[PDB]
RNA sequence: GUGAACAGCCUCUAGUUGAUAGAAUAAUGUAGAUAAGGGAAGUCGGCAAAAUAGAUCCGUAACUUCGGGAUAAGGAUUGGC
RNA sequence: CUCUUAAGGUAGCCAAAUGCCUCGUCAUCUAAUUAGUGACGCGCAUGAAUGGAUUAACGAGAUUCCCACUGUCCCUAUCUA
RNA sequence: GCAGUCAAGCGUUCAUAGCGACAUUGCUUUUUGAUUCUUCGAUGUCGGCUCUUCCUAUCAUACCGAAGCAGAAUUCGGUAAGCGUUGGAUUGUUCACCCACUAAUAGGGAACGUGAGCUGGGUUUAGACCGUCGUGAGACAGGUUAGUUUUACCCUACUGAUGAAUGUUACCGCAAUAGUAAUUGAACUUAGUACGAGAGGAACAGUUCAUUCGGAUAAUUGGUUUUUGCGGCUGUCUGAUCAGGCAUUGCCGCGAAGCUACCAUCCGCUGGAUUAUGGCUGAACGCCUCUAAGUCAGAAUCCAUGCUAGAACGCGGUGAUUUC
């Protein structure tokens, strides 16, 4: 069993679970629960929601996992 | 489906009863097609006989080409846009219905196809899997 | 006249008079086959309804598209504790059909089965079985006695067990009852079985296994005084209709001037008492145990039972059984197993059953995490916490 | 007050707080509503119900007793600061 | 050519709310139409202020089709007083 | 309307595979008539909607037989009513004609079933129009349009729900009786095999699914929402803010729980006795013959297994059985 990820809310989806729409330009989206699946049909953003996994990243909250890349210095030495 | 099936079909939910009017998928210069029958079904009174995706019916051209208009012929269905359940748990629907043209034993007027289609039917209907540009 | 297109029936004249039923633990109304070459072992089991939950594995059925593919299953729940065998009972065969002779008892009695005997326990001495307890104590003269008797005549036996039910989140306190046929050999070696068994626990593993095809009887869910077309299913009359719709609107003609048996009126619903056989096993499980409901896929440290328990039924913390599909029987409620009568092979029966994954996530919602900590750690840390 | 408006909704002055009550929430009803997918296949018959609806801007056919048709049709916008 | 009338239904219109036979024949509309519309006319029994033919606008009039719309229906379910 | 008897002829030849003239015997009461027994101090009078049951003169399905049956398809017939017999255009229609699916789209009865069950399109009041007839009022199974559908709280029946008395009370049970349900199809393989010159073209077993019906359930999907749960929006009122009132549940979005849907899921048993028919032995009739005696196999049949209620006047086993 493969653990989809919704396309919405970035939630995680179980087997049995949610819904599958298919769109004219032959897309597919995964969907929990009717919830998302409704604001998908009155065509929201989820950046502009609150509780959704894309609009915490876009305001970096939660954001405690990435820190830095750090600056190397050393020489050949060869 | 009938003569022309590669193979059975496990149950999917009905949404197209006659009178019913789904667009077409290919080339072969229809618009919307008219559901009149369908191969198949049963014999309850004051039900209506309705089809599924997978489905080979019978159909008129609303419009189109008068090549085609005010005949009957036989058609299949590819997309429903009712939710309906595979074994694998996930129910899903696409967002129009939709059917294409086709023979008694299968073979199809046309020789393409626009927007995806159901597995449950390229399964059934091997011409249309070969026009078909997705499957899903 | 001569029905213009004709239809079929709207319900079953088999399943009639819809009615309550009279006590809401169901009777077998029949037990297996015996072969008296097998060991001894019940032919059933009680056990009380807790829910539902969803179910994935894969599929062994060639010819299918689904071969080797994992498909989604909906089962059933059902704590089954360890019962407690208290009697056996011996019945004989007459013209006029199977006859109780003698039931006989052990000697110490729980005070939740003793319940069973009162309608009204709070006042009471409680005084039950205290003189049939003083009939032991004079080492077997007036039992061993009857047990001889059992096993010169009563060419059938049936044990009388009762429910654990404290162990479980129930308020009820009282102990379910029951009769449960054997189906080993020599009735003497069955009564024997029993006398060492009284006052001890049965499991449920020593008597279903897996991949075991069963049937489940039941008192079905309640409604109520309902109408014809929600009891039956007929049609709703057309929309202007004096005098109400949802009505059946020929009960009869002229001639039988009565009404028939057969004609769709109102009534009950619900409450009947129900069988539904071929439910096959998909899991048996040891309460004594974590990750009960972990598989050699998952391998997750969690139970069955789901996040925020069962709905209206709490935890399962005793031994269980997950069974395919949809039994009858609302939740909390006494459910009668049984095994098979005949051997269904089917291609479809003797299916071997490896399960993959089950699902433990909220049933009083859409739940969307299957574990308090897989919560934790996709949410992060919250105000509550630190 | 809103609002084109003695429309509808709310409120002040004045007046009533009268209409047999209580406890539960089964069917069938009366009144009101909602419903996936399809969309009159129902039906004598699109009955009933829904949809549309105000204002501003655009655009407006056949036909005509040249006065009308015409809010034709059919489209867009509408808040708060 | 003939018989006959006071004169012999003219112009116009039609299976029309008037047409028996009759679900008239042809075409169109529909997948399919005793319906509808347009044409034909030996019209049981059309027809000229017993008003004829037509006619824009109007019609709580009768009627057919199309678009939108929808629990009318497939097929029922649920809630409220 | 249906079925028979005979058999002239058709059928290449051939009376009877299938048909069947001239004649003739009958049934039935789903047509229409004849009659006028009942009802005029009223039996609610067409059709459709719904719903059940019954019949068989079987459309299909099961098993069989015959063939001008090679296979396939098809026709005649037998046991059998167990099971199912549609969606639609037009018409007020029954009847009908077409489209399409279907395994099949058989016929009929029950006060020409069914109006205190619906509708009220038609006929069949009163209004009005036309045509023809009539001097005229007016007539016309000639046409058109509009036109109030009442009451059940009684008895029974039916469905469900209690319930006195059986020494009391409680528990566990038996089962007389009654009811009964499962149905049908396609694909793959069998096999492009059998069969047949070729054209064409099967079946049994097996497997996977599906149709119709039913019984449960509600993990998931969907619907519903007075959780008036959360949030938002308008107008107004509480001086403003916060918090809220009213708008016949104010409106919108989401919405648990519960209820629910082939709009979701699961399940839907196997043994015996037989029919038609084919047979064994075997006489009658020294032979032959499925029958006379006896007997084998055999259907969607029948009875049981199983499933549902449990006789409130059918029954059993068991526990405890009041002291002032």
């Amino acid at each position: 069993m493969k653990v989809e990820i919704d396309s919405f809310s970035g939630a995680k989806i179980y087997p049995g679970r949610g819904t599958l729409f298919v769109r004219g330009d032959s897309k597919i989206f995964r969907f929990q629960n009717s919830k998302s699946a409704s604001l998908f049909k009155q065509r929201k953003n989820p950046r502009r929601i609150a509780w959704t996994v894309l609009f915490r990243k876009h305001h970096k909250k939660g954001i405690t996992e990435e820190v830095a890349k750090k600056r190397s210095r050393k020489t050949v030495k060869a | 489906s009938g003569n022309g099936a590669q193979g059975t079909k496990f149950r999917i939910s009905l949404g197209l009863p006659v009178g019913a009017i789904m667009n077409c998928a290919d080339n072969s210069g229809a618009r919307n097609l008219y559901i009149i029958a369908v191969k198949g079904s049963g014999s309850r009174l004051n039900r209506l006989p309705a089809a599924s995706l997978g489905d080979m019916v019978m159909a008129t051209v609303k419009k189109g080409k008068p090549e085609l208009r005010k005949k009957v012929m036989p058609a299949i269905v590819v997309r429903q846009a009712k939710s309906w359940r595979r074994r694998d748990g996930v129910f899903l629907y696409f967002e129009d219905n939709a059917g294409v043209i086709a023979n008694p034993k299968g073979e199809m007027k046309g020789s393409a196809i626009t927007g995806p289609v159901g597995k449950e039917c390229a399964d059934l209907w091997p011409r249309v899997a070969s026009n078909s540009g997705v499957v899903v | 006249s001569h029905r213009k297109y004709e239809a079929p029936r709207h319900g079953h004249l088999g399943f009639l008079p819809r009615k309550r039923a009279a006590s809401i633990r169901a009777r077998v109304k029949a037990f297996p086959k015996d072969d008296r070459s097998k060991p001894v072992a019940l032919t059933s089991f009680l056990g009380y309804k807790a829910g539902m939950t969803t179910i994935v594995r894969d599929l062994d059925r060639p010819g299918s598209k689904f071969h080797k593919r994992e498909v989604v299953e909906a089962v059933t729940v059902v704590d089954t504790p360890p019962v407690v065998v208290v009697g056996v009972v011996g019945y004989v065969e007459t013209p006029r059909g199977l006859r109780s002779l003698t039931t006989v008892w052990a000697e110490h009695l729980s005070d939740e089965v003793k319940r069973r005997f009162y309608k009204n326990w709070y006042k009471s001495k409680k005084k039950a079985f205290t003189k049939y307890s003083a009939k032991y104590a004079q080492d077997g003269a007036g039992i061993e006695r009857e047990l001889a008797r059992i096993k010169k005549y009563a060419s059938v036996v049936r044990v009388l067990v009762h429910t654990q039910i404290r162990k479980t989140p129930l308020a009820q306190k009282k102990a379910h009852l029951a009769e449960i046929q054997l189906n080993g050999g020599s009735i003497s070696e069955k009564v024997d079985w029993a006398r060492e068994h009284f006052e001890k626990t049965v499991a449920v593993d020593s008597v279903f296994e897996q991949n075991e095809m069963i049937d489940a009887i039941a008192v079905t869910k309640g409604h109520g005084f309902e109408g014809v077309t929600h009891r039956w299913g007929t049609k709703k009359l057309p929309r202007k209709t004096h005098r109400g719709l949802r009505k059946v609107a020929c009960i009869g003609a002229w001639h039988p001037a009565h009404v028939m048996w057969s004609v769709a009126r109102a009534g009950q619903r619900g409450y009947h008492s129900r069988t539904s056989i071929n439910h096959k096993i998909y899991r048996v499980g040891k309460g004594d145990d974590e990750a009960n409901g972990a598989t050699s896929f998952d391998r997750t440290k969690k139970t069955i039972t789901p996040m925020g328990g069962f709905v209206h039924y709490g935890e399962i913390k005793n031994d269980f059984i997950m069974v395919k599909g949809c039994i009858p029987g609302n939740r909390k409620r006494i459910v009668t197993l049984r095994k098979s009568l005949y051997t269904n092979t089917s291609r479809k029966a003797l299916e071997e059953v490896s399960l993959k994954w089950i699902d433990t996530a909220s049933k009083f919602g859409k739940g969307r995490f299957q574990t308090p900590a897989e919560k934790h750690a996709f949410m992060g840390t919250l105000k509550k916490d630190l």
